[PDB]
Formats: structure tokens, C-alpha cells, sequence
């Protein structure tokens, strides 16, 4: 969280929090409310996110479903699946933080090993963050949108 | 590095001075430029790596010599090399874009930008030529997107160019 | 015994290509084609 | 030119490799020929390669 | 010189991000006590665990002959 | 570190779930209490130095800790003590800005105890001047977030003991 | 400035700039208007604010006025009113850059050991800065002048 | 050194191509902006020595600089400084009538500084005379060319910096 | 102590004493007889050489025992004299052993952060032990004074 | 490094000849000397912090130096001319008891000119300060100790120009 | 390390107390026995190489260690006896220069007998090698000389023990 | 020297020298007469006693003059008393220095791999340098002789 960056800077200087720091904190202590509607939000409607985005990703890339590909067996197709929920619980995790670090060190460092020792294509796989990212957007509200849009866009990012 | 309120700041400094009324106005633009700027830059992130390969996609096609043998990205490993390059210049003109100054861009891109190319036998004109291609790009798609003001955006990318490129006048 | 002598034996020359026009310069090659 | 001292315990693993090596550059034979024959800014260049 | 014996493990914390030769994290130290402080905090920083320490080196309290 | 923030969020992902009403209450609560931390913290930041000074007299001052034959007798000895204290004050301070005391926990009882029983310091003397830092902080900031911060005292005087 | 800090962060980690980060940029910009006002009312009042200060320091401490302190003597006096002006000077850039990188850069670091060569007693110049401070926000509402409190209470710290 | 034009033109030479759109629009920005600079400079040129006579009376007059003991009080010395605001106001003209700071660094920054020190010249005493004879411009030429001078002037003060 | 010193240099380079350094430690050793002496004659006058120090301390800084200073009542005057003894042990204790470490790692290492934490001067302290070498080499004879002035000098210069 | 016993005994090395009369007498003068080097460098141990004040409050305060725009303007620009003038007087002692400038030239001047001229340091204000630095140690030394340690003082003011 | 000066000053300062008879006649007899102990570090450092090789070779050679097989078999592990006998002997020479046993209980008997327990060192054998260095030792050095080094040799062997 | 050594102990530690040494330099510097008069001693001796102790070290080791011996042939034997020569005029810089640092660093860093180069037995060079030795403590008077046979030793140690 931002609590926590500002106090690990701090201790890194062997110092207390700063005037920004603390109105930094300020702020994000303010934006709390809608930081849990967020939350709300996405909690409560991934699955039609999911689906969409899944069926989306599929569409665009009809390879792994398709012979050659990654997800033949009902089983990969259900990790796929609980990939995107995973993900997009991280990104609900991250949003409340209001930093990247949960998203970080939950799903993010290491992520391009982790899914090459599992042969998943890398690219497919920012892909499919793209496209949930704009189910997300889609069924959000347009400044709520504009507010987590930046995180996938970071995850996005880090992928590729 | 220093933004443009830490070099006005610094500017004042050197003379002693307390910030007077133009010194007002310009932290006022600065500030309200500040919604676009923070506009660009989210937009920039969230293109950034299409944004490069393209670049790229389209400098090879201007100098094909880049990827032919002789060039300087003929193998995958000088391709991502000069790719981790253009990613460089994008991210390091998205922070001078956000901090509205170049000092930033000096400090951590261009005070040894020709002899490290130099000693790698880099070209230093397809370099900048890619540079101008990447802010075409931003620009380009920049105007697409909803941003009221992006005339900031050629600010970065142009001293770049400014300054890694051969005084050829 | 003088199998040993690489550098020290004749040098062993190679073949240096002179250096002709890219695909920088296509415009210019279907222009000469065109003049042709 | 060498301390054995610092060898034994470096070898039988009393002080590892970072204290060794803190020890070895404050050492009279490193002060004598990196920190001695130089300025302190160009002592403190090397010491950073060190 | 008063010295104190330590035993901590400090797990890297970008070994996956640099790709660099892994290192056991777990190590016996003989830390001088002027530089333990330093040392201690450095480990606290870097989010291992000491699980061991004591004064090897040296009387508890002394006044006089510290090194 | 490990803010109380993310404390929930941790939880959350431990199990496997997403943040509920049973843990989103408790984040509005610490979102609440977020702007009395931030002054408190700011209010210990500005009167760091005071703090500690006040509990070293209150506590140790014309002691026999600080007599000869005490472990904080010698000057650098008495040096050590109040780095220590102001280390203390200030990792507190980090405990209550953040809402947790996982900071205390890592970065300050790491190995603490046992290094103090090594140099044979006193865990008494210690308890002692932790409780006069509580009540010096506690009458500086108010007993709203006195005892807020006297929490996360008690959690390192638990810790230390 | 918070945006300094902000890039600089994310550039030790080699990534674009985090959500976090940017919303914190977002709302310095937005708080740049107060910034710009308070700042503005301490250069307008710096005159006044630095004599009220330096008369309430006169009198809380005659000792360093008095003959055989620091600041005795009709120069002395104006050399030390000087200092008090340009750390009010400093703190209207900390205000304008919304944190207290300028004051540790300019006037902050080694001040311990110049005002030791000087012979000056830095608790009181310490003691000037708050009277300063309370003076200064004696000028403005209850939120602006917590807001500069800030600045002043990190000078007073670092002098303290 | 090198103007907006010659800028513009450099950009272009180093990638090979022809001026497009963007060029164009520099270079007709630059010659709107034309009409203003040339004012400004003939404006100044009338009025060079006197904007150096303000400057000189408004700083460094009847101060300890020009006291004996200060390295403007010599005859010679009171020349060379005029000789170097003459200097510096010139090459200010030059840098707006280009658009550019370009020949600030060849010919007036250019080893300036240590020139300076070499000679015991007070590098805050003649900061201080560049700031006087900004102002004294910007009276004399208006708040959009002063303020278009003083750009250049800041950049001169910034480089003794 | 110099032998102590003289030890650790040559473990430090590995090796048994030189000549010179067994030399030096011999003469060290015969001067003994004279460091004896002087801190004899130290131990004898402690009560005198105190009283008079504290009270050319009070003649020459007022401000001390004045209202508002550190020094202020007589428990405050008792700590003070305290103060007096302790570092004037010190000396004795660094006569005795014939060089300063005695004295800089009891009571000379970190003395300027307590005295920060305490509010006392530092200046005054260092005034005061300059006027205890003065009463001290009043007292004592001039080669024993020269001697012991050479620790109340670096003394002072510590606290300075 | 080298002192006198040590130069003399390289120079009788390097053309490999035992110790002569000649190098015998420079030798007694250097034992001779030892006395009075050894007190001067007491004397300037205790009087560190005061020189090196007296001399800055004698020669850069108040001037061109630490007003705005000089380079000791800011207070960490300001703490480093002081440890400037600490590394000075330092080792202009450590030279005075070697009875040899060796060590000046070979830890504190090849090379500082160029980091000078790097800084934009004012070399001559610079030598003005180790002038002043030599005036207040003699006066707080004497005549003979002052003149030796102006010896050095002076030979790091001609390495630095 | 403490020695007997730094020993006694520590002592008293324990109790905070001045210097007095009770330890002023411990000093006087360590300055009497300097002389002594200086002379006796003079011969150790003298023949230091001939009381290791008279001691290994009348304790240690043609014995089951130097057999294959035995802890001394191979050349590294005879260099490495001899590195530890030469040890012992220049810190029992420190200890004895000193007049305290402080500096062998911390700079050699660390971690020596868990050291030895680990590596197979024959700790029995090593006792008869520092006997026998003992012993050379008091014969190459005088009665009372040779009494004072064993007094800190049989500390080491007790230690080991 | 003394000296030198001190002053780059208080350089390395950034400090100037405390008393502990100064007085130690100061007795150095006192005690130099006898150093001197010894060095005087060997160096009118220093013909002499090369040719006794290259006489003594020939008698006592026939293999080095011997066939197929270092020191074999007219030049090799010249070259031997040479070396013998250089060690005397080493140990002479020492006693006058009182320190071994300028034999140290002269004539005694890399000897084991020069000699070993060389052929030369360095057990051999120790011996001429022990006959060199007992030949000047017969030249010298009894304090004056240990004094020389300090340097002698430690000459010899180091070499073998
Ligand atoms: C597809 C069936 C075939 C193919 C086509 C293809 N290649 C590129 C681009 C590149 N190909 C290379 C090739 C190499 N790099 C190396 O280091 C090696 C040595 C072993 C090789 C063979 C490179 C460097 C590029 C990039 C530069 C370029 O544009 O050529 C493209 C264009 C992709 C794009 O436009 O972005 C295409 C269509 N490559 C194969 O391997 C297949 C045989
Ligand atoms: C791509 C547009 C062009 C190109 C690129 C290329 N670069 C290298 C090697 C390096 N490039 C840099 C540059 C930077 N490092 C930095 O830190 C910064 C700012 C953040 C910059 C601009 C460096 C330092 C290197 C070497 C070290 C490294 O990469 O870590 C290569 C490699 C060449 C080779 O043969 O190895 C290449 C190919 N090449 C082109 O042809 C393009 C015009
Ligand atoms: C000789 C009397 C006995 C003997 C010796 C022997 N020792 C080792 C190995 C080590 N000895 C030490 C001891 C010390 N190192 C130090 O620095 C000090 C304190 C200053 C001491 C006491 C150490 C640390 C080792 C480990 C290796 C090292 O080089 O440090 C060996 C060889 C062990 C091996 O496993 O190879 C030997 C043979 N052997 C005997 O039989 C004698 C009784
Ligand atoms: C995988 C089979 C199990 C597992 C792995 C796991 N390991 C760590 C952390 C570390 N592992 C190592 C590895 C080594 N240390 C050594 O000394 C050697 C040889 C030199 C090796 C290979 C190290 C050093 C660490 C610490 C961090 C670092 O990279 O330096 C973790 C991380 C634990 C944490 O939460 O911090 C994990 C997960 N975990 C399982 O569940 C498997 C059974
Ligand atoms: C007298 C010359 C100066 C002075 C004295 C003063 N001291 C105190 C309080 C303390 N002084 C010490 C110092 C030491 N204790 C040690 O053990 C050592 C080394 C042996 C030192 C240097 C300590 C620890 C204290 C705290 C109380 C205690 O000992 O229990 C005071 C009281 C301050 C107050 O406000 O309580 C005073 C007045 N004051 C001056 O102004 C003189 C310069
Ligand atoms: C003061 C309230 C008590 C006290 C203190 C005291 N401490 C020391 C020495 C040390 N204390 C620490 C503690 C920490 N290091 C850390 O990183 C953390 C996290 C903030 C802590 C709490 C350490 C590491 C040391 C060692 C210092 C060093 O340089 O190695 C001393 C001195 C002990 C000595 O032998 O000199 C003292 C006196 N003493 C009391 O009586 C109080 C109860
Ligand atoms: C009187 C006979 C004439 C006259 C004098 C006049 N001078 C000034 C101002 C200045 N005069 C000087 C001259 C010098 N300074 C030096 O150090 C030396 C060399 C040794 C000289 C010759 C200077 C530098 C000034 C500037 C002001 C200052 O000294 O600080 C004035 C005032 C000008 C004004 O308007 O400020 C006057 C009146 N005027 C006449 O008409 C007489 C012919
Ligand atoms: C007033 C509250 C206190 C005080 C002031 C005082 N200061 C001086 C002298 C100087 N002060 C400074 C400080 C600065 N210069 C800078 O550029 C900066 C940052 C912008 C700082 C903080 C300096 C450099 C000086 C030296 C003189 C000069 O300005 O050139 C004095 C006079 C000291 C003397 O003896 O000359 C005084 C009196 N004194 C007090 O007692 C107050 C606590
Ligand atoms: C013969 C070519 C040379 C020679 C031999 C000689 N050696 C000794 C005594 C010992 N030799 C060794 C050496 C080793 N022992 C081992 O286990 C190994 C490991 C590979 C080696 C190299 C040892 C340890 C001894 C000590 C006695 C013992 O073995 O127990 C002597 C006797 C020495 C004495 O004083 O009695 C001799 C004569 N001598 C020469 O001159 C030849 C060049």
C-alpha cells in the first residue's frame, strides 16, 4: 500500500514521513470509498467479465482451444479460467491498495518464467489481460473505468 | 533529476530571489498542463511496447540495412538490444513528460549516449531517426485520443534529437 | 614440424566484398530500372 | 604479501566471505597501496571497483 | 576486539528480477561490534531472520578495553 | 513491511477470496483512522528528540543504571541507550502510521531479545524507559492515539520480554 | 517535488510510472493551487513575518542579542534576521514543490556543522523557525496553515 | 551557433528527409515570433549602453564591489565590467533574434566560469548585474519581449551557476 | 593504553613487535614511574581541583547557574560537579595508561550526543575542563603539567 | 608517504650508499626539530575547529562567496569548503611532523586542481583561505613551528594554482 | 584486547572509584616487569622460528600425526600445525607483553577447541606440542621469563582443555 | 618509521594523532643518538664484517661455493658478498630509522620469489645474514649489540 511505501522510503532515508508523504497518505486514506466500490464492482460481476473475456480471447486467438494449442482438456481450460479470476482478484487486491506491490508480489515478478516452464505463449497471455481489461472498462463506470485502468494497463506492461 | 517546478525553483535560487508573479504564472501552467501531462503519460503506458515495435517495424523499412548483414540489429540479440533501447527513450520521455523538464531526459539518457554508441560501433542517425519515428507515433495517436493539449509531447522526444544528433550544421 | 606455422607461415588472405547499395536505396535502384 | 590470519579464519569459516573482505580493504596492505598512494576521491573510486 | 557470533538467513529478495547464481542465505558470522549495528539493520531491511547471536568476543559489561 | 491495509488483502488472498464485508469494515475502520495516525505521526516526527529526552529523565536519569557499575554508565554506552530509545520511538511511530505492529515484529524484535541478553542489558530497565516513551508520547499526542501507540509499546515490551 | 520523487522511484525499478505514483502526481497538481496561494501569502507577508519572528525570538531569548552573544550588535542582529529570510525563502519553495527536497538541498544539509563554525546556538535558531512558523500561520486559515506547518516542523527537526 | 531555423534544418538533415509538416509549422511559429524579436533587438540596440548604465546603478554601484578592495574598483576593472554586460546584453539579442541558446554555450558560457575564477571575479556580484540589467530590459521593451530576454539572460545566470 | 595499541598493530599486520615498537613500550614502561606520580598527585587533590574548576566555570559563563540554564539549583550544581570528577578520573585514568583510549571509549565517545539529549553546552563543558587544566598544572609541577596537558587538551578538543 | 628519515634514506638507497655525515647531520636536525613538531602538532590537534573558523570568518564570510550566486552559497556547499580547510590544515600538520611535503603530494593535491576545475571551486579564493589558515596557526603556535607549518600551507596553495 | 593497565583502570571504574594504593601496587609491578617482559618478547620474536622447530621436532615428529593416517600427514596439514603452534606462540608473547590473559581468550581461544573438536585436530597432542614450546621457550628465555610465558601457555592449554 | 607509520594510522582513521602517539614520537625522536652512533658502528665495520661473515657462512656451508652451488665461480661468489652487503646497508637504514619498514619495503618484499628465481637457498642468504649478525654484536658493546641483533633477527625470520 502507500502506507507502506512511505514508511519503507522513510526507514530507507532513517528518516520520518515527509509533508508529501503524509498528504500522500492523506489522499489515498480520502479515495478509500471509492477504492472499495472498486472492489465491490469486480468482486461481484467477474463472472460475466470472465466469460466475456475469455470467449473474447479465444475468438481473437483460435489456436489453444484449436488443434496445436494450449487449452485441449477441460482441465486447462478450467486453469485458464481460474487464471483470469485470479488475476482479476489481484487486481481488485491492488486497486485497495492503491499501489502496484500486491498485484507485484502476488502475480506479477516472475510471471514470464512462471508461464514459459508451463508453455502458456506469453503474448496470449497479455492478450487475454488486454481483453479483460476492457471487459472491465466496458462494465465500469467511465470515471471508475479511468481509475483502474492504469493497473491493468501496468500488468499489461510488465507481461509485454 | 529536476522537474519544471525544481528548476524554476533552483533558477530563483541562484539569484536569491522569493517567487514573484512570473514565477507564479509559470508554476500555474505547469500545474494545470499537469492533467494532460498525466493524460499522455497513462496513455504512453498503456500502448508502450506496441507503441516501440512499431517504431521499430517502421525504422528497419527506412534504413533496411539494420537487419541485413552488416547492420547493427542483424542478430535477435542486437534486435532486442536495440528494441530494449527504443523502450528506454519511450520510458525515459514518458518521466520527462511527466516532470515537464528535460533535465531528467539529460541526466539518465543523453550525457554519454555518443560514447557508449561510439564504442559499440552503434550508428547515432538511425537512433534519433527511430526517436522521431517513436514521437510521430505518440503524437499521432495521442491526437486520435481524447487529449485536449499534446503539443508538450515533442518537447522530449525533439531534444533528444537535439542532443544525440550529429551537429550536422 | 612446420605444420605449426599459422601466424608466423604466409598469411592465409580472405575475400573482402566491396561495399554496394541496400534496400536503402530501392527508390533509387527502380529509378535507374525505369531510366533504363 | 598475504594474511594468513585472516586466511584460517576465512578458510575454517569463522568470518565469511564479506568480512573478509572488510577487513582485508581496511588491512595496512590495502591502505598502503589503495588508499595511501591516492586523493580521497580517487582512493574512494577504486575502493567502489574493489 | 569484542565480536559477536551470529546465525541468520536473508533470502534474496531479487534473485528472480536479476537472474543471478543463487547463494545460501544461511550463514554463521563473526561481525565486529561496531559494524553489528549496521549489519543487524541491514539484515532487518532485507526481510531475513537472525536466529542466533551472542557477544563471542569480549566481557559483558566493560568499561575499558574495548578494543 | 505488512500494513494493516494489507493485512486484509493478505488474508484475502491466503484464503484464496476476495475481500468481504467481515474485512471491508475493518479497512473503512482503518481508513477512518487514517487521518488521526497521520497527525499523530506528524505530531512524534516534529517532537521526536523531546520524546525520548523526557522518558530517559523520567525513567533513567539519577539511577543506578546510569550510576557506575550500570550498563549505561560510560558515555558510549549512554549513547547506545538513547539510540536505541530513538529507534524505538520511531519504528513505533511507523507501527501506528501503518496500523499493525508486523514492522515491530520484523525489522525491531528480529533478534533483539537475544542480542540484549548477550550484552547483558538490562530487560527490566528496558521495560522501564519503553513505559515512560509510552506515557511521554501518550500525554503529546492525546489519549486517543496515546493509547493506540501504547499498543504497539506493549506489543515490543511483550516482544523484548 | 513529489513528481521528482514519483519518477525517480519508479525509474530505480526500470518500469513506467505506477498508478500509484500517478494518482499521487494527480493530486499534487490538483493541490497546486493551494500550494500557490499559501506560497504566495508567505512571500507577500515575509517582510512581517520575519520581523514579528525575529522580535518574538528577541525577546524569548536576550541571551543571544545580549552582549557576548552570537547575534549581539546592530550587524549581527541584521545577519540574523538574513537567515530567518532565507529559510522563510526556503520554506516558500518546499510550499511551491509540495515537499522538503529544496529546504534539505539549499538549506538543510551541513547546517549543523556551519552554524557550529559560526558559533551559533542551533536550538535557537530552531526556536526562530517555529516563531516563524506561528507567526506565518497566525496569516492564514486553519488548513493552509497546518499545511505550511509541515515545512516549518521538518526545518525545526533538522535544526533540532 | 544555431537559430530556430537552422534548428529546424539540422533535424532535418541528420534523418535525410525533407521538411514536412512540422517544419513548416516551427518555421512559420518562428516567424511570427519574428516580428516581436526584431523589435526587441533594435529597441535594444538604441538603447544598449544605457540599459548597461540602469543595470550598473540599480547593482553594483556604491556597493563594496566598487569600494576599494572589490574587483570592480579599478578604472580597468570598471571597464572590463561594463565591457562584459555589453557582452552579455549583446549576446542576449543574438540569442532572441535565433530563437536559441545555442551560441550562449559556444561563445558566452563557454569557459566562462573558470575564466571568472581565474580572474577573481564575484560570480553572485555579477549574477546579480545580469538579474539588474533582465529588469532593466523588460521595463525598456515590455513584458513579452522582457520576459522572451530574460530567458536568455536566466540561462546566462544559470550557466555561472 | 600504548602496549595495547602497539599489540593490536602488530596482530593486525601479522607479525611479532619491531624493534622500535619494543623500544617505545620499553620507555613507556620506564615512564610509568612519572605517570604513577602524576596521577597520584591527581587523586590526592581531587576535591580542591573540582571546587576550584566548577567555580572559575560559574565566574566565567553566569548563564549556567543563571534562571533558564541546565545547571540550574543545587542538584542540578551536585550533577555538574559530578560531571567535574568523572572526566577528571578519566584523565587520571589516561595519564595512567599513557594514552587517550582510556578516556575516549569511557567517557569521550558519544559524549556530544548526550550532552544533545541532556541540553547541556558542550561549549561549557569543554570550558570547564580547560579551566580544570589550568588549576591542574597550577597545582602540579610544570613536566607533570606539560604531560597531563596534552590529555586535557585533547579532551577539550573532543568536547569541542 | 615519506618523512625526513625516510627521504633521507631513500635517497642514499637509490644511488645505494650507506648513511654518510652528511645524511647523519640532516638526520640530527630532524631528531632536533621533533620536539617542536611534536608540540606544534598538539597545539593544532587542540585548535582544529578554531582555525579553520577563524580563518573562514577572516577571509570568505560576508564576501561574494556565500552570497547567492557563489559557491558557498548553499549550507552543504558551505560544510564542504569547511572540510576543505579541515583536509588542509590536517595534513599540512601530518607534512609538519614528517619534515617532508610528500604526503601533501601525494594524498591531497594530484589531482585537485583538476576536481577544482571540475567544481568550478575558486582556486584563488581558495589559496586566500590556506593564507589565512597559516596566519591564525602561527599566531597560535609561534614563529618557528608557524613558519614550518607555512611551509607546507604553501606548498598546498602552489599545487593547487 | 585489556591489558594490565587497561585491566586495573577497568576494574576501578567498575566501582567508579579514583586509582588507588590497592591497584596503584599492581601497576608499579607491571612497570617493574615490563623491562622483563619486553626482554623475553625480544628473544621470542628473535628465535620464534627455533623454538616452533625444536618444539615439533622434541613433541611432534616421528610420531603417529606426522604417520599417514594421522592428523599430520600431509604437507598442507604440517604447514598448518606449524601456522598454529607460531600462533600460539606470538599471541602467548602479545599476552605476556600485555600482562593479561584477555587478549588469548579473545583473539585465540574464540572458537578454538570446537574448531579443533570438528576438524580432528588431536587436541591431547596439541597440549604436548605447546608443553614442549613451553618448555624451549622458558629455556631459550630465563626462569622468571620462562615462568611469566608459561603462566599464558597453560592458560591456552587450559582453554584447549 | 615510527613517524610514518603513525601519521598513516591517523590519516587512515581521518583523524589527527592523539597524544598516545605523539608522545611515543616524541621519545623516538629523543632516544636517536644511540640509534645513530650504532649505525656510525656499522657502517665503519661494514667491510669487515661482510668479509668475517662471508668467511664464517663459506666454512660453515661448503655446498654454496661448492660445484654446481649458488655462490659457485668468481662473479657468483662476488654477487653473494654483494647481496650480504646490500642486507648490511638495509639493517643500517633500520637501526637509524628504528623501524624495519624501510628494510621492509626495500630489500625484503618479494625476496622469497627474487632468491627462489634466482636459485639462491634463502635459508642459506638467512645464515650469512646470522654470521653478520654475531659479527657485529662482537664489534658492539652489549646493550648496542641486542639493539642491532633486534634488526638482525627480524632480517633473519623474514627471510627464512
Ligand atoms: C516465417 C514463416 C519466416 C520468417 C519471416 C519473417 N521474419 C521477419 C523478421 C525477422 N527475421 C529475422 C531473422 C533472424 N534473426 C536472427 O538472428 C537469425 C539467425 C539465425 C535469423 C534467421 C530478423 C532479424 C527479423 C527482424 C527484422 C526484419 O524485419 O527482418 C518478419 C517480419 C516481422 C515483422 O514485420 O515484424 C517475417 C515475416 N522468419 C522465419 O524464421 C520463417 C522462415
Ligand atoms: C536501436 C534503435 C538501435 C540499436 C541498438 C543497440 N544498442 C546496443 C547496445 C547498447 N545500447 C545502450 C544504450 C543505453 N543504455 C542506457 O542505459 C541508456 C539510457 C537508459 C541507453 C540509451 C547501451 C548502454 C548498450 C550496451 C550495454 C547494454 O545493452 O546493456 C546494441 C548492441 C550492439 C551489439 O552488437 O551488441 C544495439 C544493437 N542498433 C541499431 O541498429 C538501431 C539503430
Ligand atoms: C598443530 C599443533 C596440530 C595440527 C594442526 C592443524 N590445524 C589445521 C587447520 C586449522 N587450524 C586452525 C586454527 C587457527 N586458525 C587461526 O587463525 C587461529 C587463531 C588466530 C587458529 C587457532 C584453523 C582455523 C584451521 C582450518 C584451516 C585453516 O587454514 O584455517 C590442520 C589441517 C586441517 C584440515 O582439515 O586440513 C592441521 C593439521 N595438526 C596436528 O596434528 C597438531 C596437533
Ligand atoms: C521448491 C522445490 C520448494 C520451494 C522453494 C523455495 N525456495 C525459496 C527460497 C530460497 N531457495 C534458495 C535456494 C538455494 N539456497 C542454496 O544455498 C542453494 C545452493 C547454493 C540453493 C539452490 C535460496 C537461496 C532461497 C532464498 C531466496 C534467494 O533466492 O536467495 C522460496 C521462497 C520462500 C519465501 O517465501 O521467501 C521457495 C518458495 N518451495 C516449495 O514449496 C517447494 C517444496
Ligand atoms: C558540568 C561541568 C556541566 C553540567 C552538568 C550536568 N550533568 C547533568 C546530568 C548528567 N551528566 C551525565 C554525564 C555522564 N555520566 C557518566 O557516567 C559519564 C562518564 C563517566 C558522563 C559524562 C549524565 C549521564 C547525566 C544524567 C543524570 C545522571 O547521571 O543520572 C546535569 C543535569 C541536567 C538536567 O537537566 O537534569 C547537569 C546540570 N551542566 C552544565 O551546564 C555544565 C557544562
Ligand atoms: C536504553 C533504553 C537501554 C540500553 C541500551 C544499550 N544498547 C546498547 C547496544 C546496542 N543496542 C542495539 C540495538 C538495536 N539494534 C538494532 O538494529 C535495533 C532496532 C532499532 C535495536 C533495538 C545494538 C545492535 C547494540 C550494539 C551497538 C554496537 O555498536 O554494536 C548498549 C551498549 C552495550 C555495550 O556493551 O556497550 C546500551 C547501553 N541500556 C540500558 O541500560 C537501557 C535499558
Ligand atoms: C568630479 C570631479 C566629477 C564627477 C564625479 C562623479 N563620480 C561618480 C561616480 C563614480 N566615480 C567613480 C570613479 C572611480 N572609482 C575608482 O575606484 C577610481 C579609480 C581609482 C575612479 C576614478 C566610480 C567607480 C563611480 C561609481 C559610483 C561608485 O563610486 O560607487 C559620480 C556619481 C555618478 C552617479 O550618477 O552615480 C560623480 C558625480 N562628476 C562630475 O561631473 C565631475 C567632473
Ligand atoms: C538568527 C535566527 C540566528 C543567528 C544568525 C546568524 N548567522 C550569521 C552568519 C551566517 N549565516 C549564514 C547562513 C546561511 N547562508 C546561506 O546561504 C544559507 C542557506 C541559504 C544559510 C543557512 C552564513 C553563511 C553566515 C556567514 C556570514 C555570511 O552570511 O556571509 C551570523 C553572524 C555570525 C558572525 O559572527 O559573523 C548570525 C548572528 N544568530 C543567532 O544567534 C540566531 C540563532
Ligand atoms: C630426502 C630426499 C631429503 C631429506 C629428508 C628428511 N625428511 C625428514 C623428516 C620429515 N620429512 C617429512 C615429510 C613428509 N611427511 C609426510 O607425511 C609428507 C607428506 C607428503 C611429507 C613431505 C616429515 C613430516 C618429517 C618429520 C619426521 C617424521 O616423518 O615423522 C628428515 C629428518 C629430519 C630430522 O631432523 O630428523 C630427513 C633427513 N633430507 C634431505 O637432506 C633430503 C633433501
Amino acid at each position: 500500500s502507500v502506507v507502506s511505501q512511505v514508511i519503507l522510503q522513510a526507514d530507507d532515508q532513517l528518516r520520518y514521513p515527509t509533508s508529501g508523504e503524509l498528504k500522500g497518505i492523506q489522499a489515498f486514506l480520502t479515495t478509500g470509498a471509492q477504492r472499495i466500490r472498486i472492489a465491490e464492482t469486480l468482486a461481484e460481476n467477474e463472472k460475466k467479465i470472465v466469460d466475456q473475456a475469455q470467449k473474447q480471447l479465444f475468438k481473437k486467438h483460435p489456436e489453444y482451444r484449436a488443434p496445436g494449442g494450449n487449452a485441449y482438456g477441460q482441465r486447462q481450460y478450467n486453469q485458464c479460467l481460474r487464471d483470469y479470476g485470479w488475476y482479476l482478484r489481484l487486481v481488485t487486491y491492488g486497486v485497495l491498495a492503491g499501489n502496484k506491490e500486491p498485484i507485484e508480489t502476488t502475480g506479477l515478478i516472475g510471471v514470464k518464467e512462471m508461464y514459459n516452464s508451463l508453455n502458456v505463449p506469453v503474448p496470449g497471455m497479455v492478450d487475454a489481460v488486454t481483453v479483460l481489461k476492457d471487459a472491465a472498462l466496458g462494465l465500469l463506470s467511465a470515471e471508475d473505468a479511468n481509475e483502474t485502468a492504469p493497473y491493468f494497463d501496468y500488468i499489461i506492461q510488465f507481461m509485454s | 533529476m529536476r522537474d519544471a517546478v525544481t528548476t524554476l525553483i533552483k533558477n530563483y535560487d541562484l539569484t536569491g530571489r522569493y517567487l514573484d508573479r512570473n514565477a507564479m504564472d509559470e508554476l500555474k501552467a505547469y500545474f494545470e498542463s499537469g492533467s494532460a501531462r498525466i493524460a499522455a503519460a497513462a496513455m504512453i503506458n498503456a500502448n508502450s511496447a506496441t507503441i516501440v515495435k512499431r517504431a521499430a517495424a517502421q525504422l528497419f523499412e527506412e534504413i533496411p540495412e539494420l537487419i541485413r548483414p552488416s547492420g547493427n540489429a542483424y542478430t535477435t540479440r542486437r534486435f532486442s538490444a536495440c528494441l530494449r533501447d527504443m523502450d528506454y527513450y519511450l520510458r525515459y520521455a514518458s518521466y520527462a513528460l511527466i516532470a515537464a523538464d528535460n533535465n531528467v531526459l539529460d541526466e539518465r539518457v543523453l550525457q554519454g549516449l555518443r560514447e557508449t554508441y561510439n564504442s559499440l560501433g552503434v550508428p547515432i542517425g538511425p537512433t534519433v531517426r527511430g526517436i522521431q519515428i517513436m514521437k510521430e507515433m505518440i503524437e499521432a495517436m495521442a491526437e486520435d485520443s481524447s487529449l485536449n493539449s499534446t503539443d508538450f509531447i515533442a518537447s522530449p522526444f525533439d531534444h533528444m534529437t537535439r542532443e544525440l544528433s550529429e551537429l550536422s550544421v | 614440424p612446420s605444420q605449426v606455422a599459422f601466424a608466423s607461415g604466409d598469411p592465409i588472405p580472405q575475400n573482402v566484398a566491396r561495399r554496394t547499395p541496400g534496400p536503402s536505396l530501392n527508390r533509387f535502384k527502380e529509378m535507374a530500372r525505369q531510366v533504363k | 604479501q598475504s594474511i594468513s590470519y585472516l586466511e584460517s579464519q576465512v578458510r575454517n569459516g569463522d568470518i565469511s566471505m564479506k568480512e573478509f573482505v572488510r577487513r582485508l580493504a581496511k588491512s595496512p596492505l590495502y591502505r598502503k597501496q589503495f588508499f595511501e598512494p591516492f586523493i580521497n576521491s580517487r582512493a574512494l573510486e577504486l575502493a567502489f571497483r574493489h | 576486539m569484542r565480536m559477536f557470533r551470529i546465525t541468520a538467513c536473508v533470502p534474496s529478495q531479487t534473485r528472480i528480477r536479476t537472474q543471478r547464481e543463487l547463494q545460501n542465505t544461511y550463514f554463521t558470522k563473526l561481525v565486529p561490534y561496531d559494524n553489528w549495528f549496521r549489519e543487524q539493520q541491514r539484515i532487518m531491511k532485507m526481510g531475513g531472520k537472525i536466529v542466533k547471536v551472542e557477544l563471542a568476543t569480549g566481557r559483558p559489561g566493560t568499561n575499558a578495553g574495548l578494543a | 513491511m505488512q500494513d494493516a491495509i494489507t493485512a486484509v488483502i493478505n488474508s484475502a488472498d491466503v484464503q484464496g477470496k476476495y475481500l468481504d464485508g467481515a474485512a471491508m469494515d475493518k479497512l473503512k475502520s482503518y481508513f477512518a483512522s487514517g487521518e488521526l495516525r497521520v497527525r499523530a505521526a506528524s505530531v512524534i516526527s516534529a517532537n521526536a528528540a523531546t520524546i525520548v529526552k523526557e522518558a530517559v529523565a523520567k525513567s533513567l536519569l539519577y539511577s543506578d543504571v546510569t550510576r557506575p557499575g550500570g550498563n549505561m554508565y560510560t558515555t558510549r554506552r549512554y549513547a547506545a541507550c538513547i539510540r536505541d530509545l530513538d529507534y524505538y520511538l520511531r519504528y513505533a511511530t511507523y507501527a501506528m502510521l501503518a496500523g499493525d505492529a508486523s514492522i515491530l515484529d520484523e525489522r525491531v524484535l528480529n533478534g533483539l531479545k537475544e542480542t540484549y541478553n548477550s550484552l547483558g542489558v538490562p530487560i527490566s530497565s528496558t521495560v522501564q524507559a519503553i513505559q515512560a516513551i509510552k506515557e511521554v508520547t501518550a500525554s503529546l499526542v492525546g489519549a486517543d492515539a496515546g493509547k493506540e501507540m501504547g499498543v504497539y509499546l506493549d506489543y515490543i515490551c511483550s516482544g523484548l520480554s | 517535488s513529489i513528481v521528482t520523487k514519483s519518477i525517480v522511484n519508479a525509474d530505480a525499478e526500470a518500469r513506467y510510472l505506477s498508478p500509484g505514483e500517478l494518482d499521487r502526481i494527480k493530486a499534487f497538481v490538483t493541490g497546486g493551487a493551494a500550494r500557490l496561494r499559501i506560497a504566495e501569502t508567505l512571500t507577500g507577508s515575509r517582510e512581517t513575518i520575519v520581523k514579528q519572528a525575529g522580535d518574538r525570538l528577541f525577546q524569548k531569548r536576550p541571551d543571544i542579542v545580549s552582549p557576548g552573544g552570537n547575534a549581539y550588535g546592530e550587524e549581527m542582529t541584521a545577519t540574523c534576521l538574513r537567515d530567518m529570510d532565507y529559510y522563510l525563502r526556503l520554506v516558500t519553495y518546499g510550499v511551491v514543490s509540495g515537499d522538503v527536497t529544496p529546504i534539505e538541498e539549499i538549506g538543510l544539509v551541513g547546517v549543523r556543522e556551519m552554524y557550529r563554525s559560526l558559533g551559533t546556538p542551533i536550538e535557537a535558531v530552531a526556536q526562530s523557525v517555529r516563531e516563524m512558523k506561528e507567526v506565518a500561520s497566525g496569516l492564514m486559515s486553519s488548513d493552509d496553515a497546518a499545511e505550511a506547518s509541515a515545512y516549518f516542523d521538518f526545518v525545526i527537526g533538522k535544526m533540532s
